[PDB]
DNA sequence: CTGGAGAATCCCGGTGCCGAGGCCGCTCAATTGGTCGTAGACAGCTCTAGCACCGCTTAAACGCACGTACGCGCTGTCCCCCGCGTTTTAACCGCCAAGGGGATTACTCCCTAGTCTCCAGGCACGTGTCAGATATATACATCCTGT
DNA sequence: ACAGGATGTATATATCTGACACGTGCCTGGAGACTAGGGAGTAATCCCCTTGGCGGTTAAAACGCGGGGGACAGCGCGTACGTGCGTTTAAGCGGTGCTAGAGCTGTCTACGACCAATTGAGCGGCCTCGGCACCGGGATTCTCCAG
């Protein structure tokens, strides 16, 4: 027989083990080439430091878990507990952002 | 590099929801998480290469992307 | 029928060169300055009233 | 019997440059000029603090440009440049 | 006796004053020396930036049929205009009161 | 063909082709099409008469919404322009419309050869030598007109 | 009689309330209010007349984008009637919480 | 003292109402009331500090400029 | 000829749909959005300035 | 030949340096002159600052069981005290993780 | 070759009086330090400003006292101006 | 609601390493001691404005009653998200190579600080006139209930 | 949906009025000319680290499938909030009076910038060992499903 946790426990067991570390959850590769290819608009050839990548990925992901919180707030004022981007609308737009 | 914002996988912002203390996610959501962390990191970087092309190098620093986020009011420890 | 569409529909005959702007209709001129000296605000379009800092000129 | 400085006068001489029969109230001058110190120490601190990074000891147009870069947004940012630029060259010249 | 004293605003083609600028710049205590090119570069920005909001406001008094621009017009410019709303996002303005707007949601259907 | 502003400069070649304006011509650079090099020749009743200049024009690809950067490429001698043939005028920075086409930047340039802006002093020493001595400004212009035949 | 039924009442107060430009709070009230706050740091201070209007634009001001703020939480929350919760979503957003 | 209840029902119903909200629940009155004091506090207290400072006994309205722009809420029109 | 008469001046690439309520000429209406958010605030043809207001959609 | 030099911040019983707190203050333009007392009570406010931060951090690992510090206790440190999370709440530490709470509608019941 | 400074040493022999039995990463360190040149930064400007406010010249005790109890919150100012105070007495005495 | 199976979590032990910690030049930055110009402390005069009070109007706050529209609870459904196993992909680590560009040092020269003189732009002070608010009698649009 | 009554609401006219735009004396700060020195622009050189490439492992991503739980629509009830009207109440305005303190001026002294000489403490480098992460194994516990 078979063995499925019910939807939800497995849920909470990753927010308790991700709330207790501290690495990096977006891959370094993808994230270098995605910020190269932003960077690329605005001067060509260029040239950035692994310890400058490094500053804006800790920069985003803290940025992006700050905003994942907000939203979690606004879906459980919306008496749900599912968010939808109506929920990041809202955080973004009470934050001044939009 | 073209089209390297599907990088940003699912699974990998599943992760960055559950450390935010998320327990169910919609299916919409990546391609809205997607556009803002673009948006974020236009508004960083431009900020960045700004002071690097001011300095006339050709190479942005760390010390370069603490600058542009304490200019938005995010000072970031830890890289001088 | 391009000088169908570029005629007005009031008479058929004379060039759309002024509009109406509240409404924004484009009519001629005397067709328009005819209703208006005979105080007929009115559109023929959309039954608009109108006075008479409500049209001026317009050119192609 | 003090002498206090403000920009009214340029603040009204752009005004009936731009709009040559609008006038404008008492209360709305003091916001001007509210507005233009605002600027005035927005960019001149981070002109001074761009210069304390760069190791300098000196402003010039250089740090007021990126200045003006850093802070005003798209196309205000675009158009500040050019007005700049051409003032300062005019200056040179003359 | 030395020659026509010639104002520097007036020789970079501005209104503002580019010597008290100057005089701002270095009493600010913002570096220790100043360049000569620095107090034409702000001044012609302030400039830019004034000229800018009067334009709008004016624009925005005109609307109301008023020949006299008060601290309502300058609020309705700036919110207006979303470039000047970025850059003054944090103001608020005395007087000036808010832009009328309604949600969809609350009017009646 | 690919874009709304090449496409533009092709009529202004074809126009300029067809129906010039007196004493001025152009033509494309032939590896660069956004590269224009034009002639022009000195207004009549002014002292650049028998003048024949030489103009080299850069557009962008956002043509015609924004003037282009304009340049004389021989010496010129004229208030208006800077040492380098930096030109500075009104349609060229402050009143540009987008109807304006390369025919009209060359009729405004040959305006301009008969009456100097007085506000745009490019060149101090030209904008002295035209305010107060008429007779030395329009021999250095016969001199910068003679210059420009080589 | 004539009687308006509820909200058009609302809506005409919003439509003049958002175009006219006076203060919402009556004068005396709010300076006994910053006196008396005032007090509490130190005795018999005294205030200009223009400290007390400067103070009472920023109040207005300051209420005024909390209440846009917890009227979008409101109708966020599939309501029209804004309540204590929308408001302190609001402010622990705003990160003032 | 006792002044909290300056701040009165219909006054805080036409902030709301300049604010745009259609209605008003009726424990909404004390939540801001307090919201309201606290920011109150807050600009009061670093107006007092920058008066204090200057070794005045009357607060100005440059102070309260200056303790409202050291909150990022920058005030135009007071100087 | 008719083409060019009834297609946006400024452009030449489409079709007029839009007026200037201050000199009353008449352009494609992104031609004139467009000059209005980059903020050259001011006619194509005649150098006049106008706001968000004096612009509307027409249709000929 | 004169006297035992005695540092100022041994004279003013501090451990961080006052002679460096008075360098950076009039290498760092911020005013022409600098008062005597001002480097001795910036180094005082300094060394009390990071002395709360280094004891609640101490404590802290002391609670995981550590004998290092790292910047997961700084940030733990941190966020706990309300005084410190209200001067630092726009402050990111890197590889500092987030305090560990769950909202208590998720929990199941 | 050049030489960066830095407060390691001072905050290592504060981390040594406190917890005389802990130690503290090297990255720990690195934000030990961001954060004492964020405060000194913060508490210059803030008395800086002050300065300028009152037309004064000079930054003294008084400055730096009162931007502390601007930055500063609470019991931690109360606590930091106490610390000050003795300080600044002891020196004057010694 | 009460018990077993299973998967996840916690605790204990050995081990290897690399990063924290102590030690040694030495060099530059901190200290010490005069010197002097001036910024700030301090006394005194003033007269501006903040505080206090009183009386009258009336705009606004207050309180009551009603009814109805909205908040909230309950229920059904179905579809969209989650848990999981399998397969595919590319992240990652390790190593190697070339060189572009960042980081120093020297030299000089031109640009900006500092000073003296002067004169004209801008500031305080008056003053009349027109933009705008107010009162009033309209034409007109908008809501509400009965049809 | 339609229409007429009642109520805010937009409109044109006349009139007061007080704030603004213009004019004037004057005064002090900006312009002009000059001198001096050091900040930085430029060139040259060194070597660090950044980019690019290749290959093997394998961890994580992608796909698919089954199921069930939660989002959402719908319905009913009750209560509390908007609306209107009659009754306080005290905000607001004016007028007057008092004096505390902001603000300015003039004197004078301690104090901080500046300089030159001295030395010791912190920085760079360089060992050295133990705190800790990790791998193995045993004990404990939470959750689910059958009972
Ligand atoms: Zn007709
Ligand atoms: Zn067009
Ligand atoms: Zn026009």
């Amino acid at each position: 027989k078979p063995h499925r946790y019910r939807p939800g426990t497995v849920a909470l067991r990753e927010i308790r083990r991700y709330q207790k570390s501290t690495e990096l959850l977006i891959r370094k590769l993808p994230f270098q080439r995605l910020v190269r290819e932003i960077a690329q608009d605005f001067k060509t050839d260029l040239r950035f430091q692994s310890s400058a990548v490094m500053a804006l990925q800790e920069a985003c992901e803290a940025y992006l878990v700050g905003l994942f919180e907000d939203t979690n707030l606004c879906a459980i004022h919306a008496k749900r507990v599912t968010i939808m981007p109506k929920d990041i609308q809202l955080a973004r737009r009470i934050r001044g952002e939009r | 590099l073209r089209d390297n914002i599907q990088g940003i996988t699912k699974p990998a912002i599943r992760r960055l929801a559950r450390r935010g203390g998320v327990k169910r996610i919609s299916g919409l959501i990546y391609e809205e998480t997607r556009g803002v962390l673009k948006v974020f990191l236009e508004n960083v970087i431009r900020d960045a290469v700004t002071y690097t092309e001011h300095a006339k190098r050709k190479t942005v620093t760390a010390m370069d992307v603490v600058y542009a986020l304490k200019r938005q009011g995010r000072t970031l420890y830890g890289f001088g | 029928e391009y000088k169908a569409r570029l005629t007005c529909p009031c008479c058929n005959t004379r060039k759309k060169d002024a509009v109406l702007t509240k409404c924004f209709h484009v009519f001629c001129f005397e067709c328009v300055r005819g209703r208006y000296e005979a105080r007929q605000r009115k559109c023929p379009k959309c039954n608009a009233a109108f006075g008479a800092h409500d049209f001026h000129r317009i050119y192609i | 019997r003090s002498r206090k400085e403000s920009y009214s006068v340029y603040v009204y001489k752009v005004l009936k440059q731009v709009h040559p029969d609008t006038g404008i109230s008492s209360k709305a001058m003091g916001i001007m000029n509210s507005f233009v110190n605002d600027i005035f120490e927005r960019i001149a601190g981070e002109a001074s603090r761009l210069a304390h990074y760069n190791k300098r000891s000196t402003i010039t147009s250089r740090e007021i440009q990126t200045a003006v870069r850093l802070l005003l947004p798209g196309e205000l940012a675009k158009h500040a440049v050019s007005e700049g630029t051409k003032a300062v060259t005019c200056y040179t010249s003359a | 006796a030395r020659a026509k004293a010639k104002t520097r605003s007036s020789r970079a083609g501005l209104q503002f004053p580019v010597g008290r600028v100057h005089r701002l710049l270095r009493k600010g205590n913002y570096s220790e020396r100043v360049g000569a090119g620095a107090p034409v570069y702000l001044a012609a920005v302030l400039e830019y930036l004034t000229a800018e909001i009067l334009e709008l406001a004016g624009n925005a008094a005109r609307d109301n049929k008023k020949t006299r621009i008060i601290p309502r017009h300058l609020q309705l410019a700036i919110r207006n205009d979303e470039e000047l709303n970025k850059l003054l996002g944090r103001v608020t303005i005395a007087q000036g009161g808010v832009l009328p707007n309604i949600q969809a949601v609350l009017l009646p259907k | 063909m690919s874009t709304p502003a090449r496409r533009r400069l092709m009529r202004d070649f074809k126009r300029l082709q067809e129906d010039p304006p007196a004493g001025v011509s152009g033509a494309p650079s032939e590896n660069n099409i956004m590269v224009w090099n034009a002639v022009i020749f000195g207004p009549e009743g002014t002292p650049f008469e028998d003048g024949t200049f030489k103009l080299t024009i850069e557009f962008t690809e956002e043509y015609p919404n924004k003037p282009p950067t304009v340049r004389f490429v021989s010496k010129m001698f004229h208030p208006n322009v800077y040492a380098d043939g930096s030109i500075c005028l009104d349609i060229l920075q402050n009143r540009w419309s987008p109807t304006y086409d390369v025919s009209s930047i060359l009729t405004s340039i040959q305006s301009l050869l008969d009456e100097p802006n007085p506000n745009s002093p490019a060149n101090s020493q030209a904008a002295q030598l035209y305010q107060e001595n008429k007779r030395e400004y329009e021999k250095r212009v016969s001199a910068i007109v003679e210059q420009s035949w080589r």
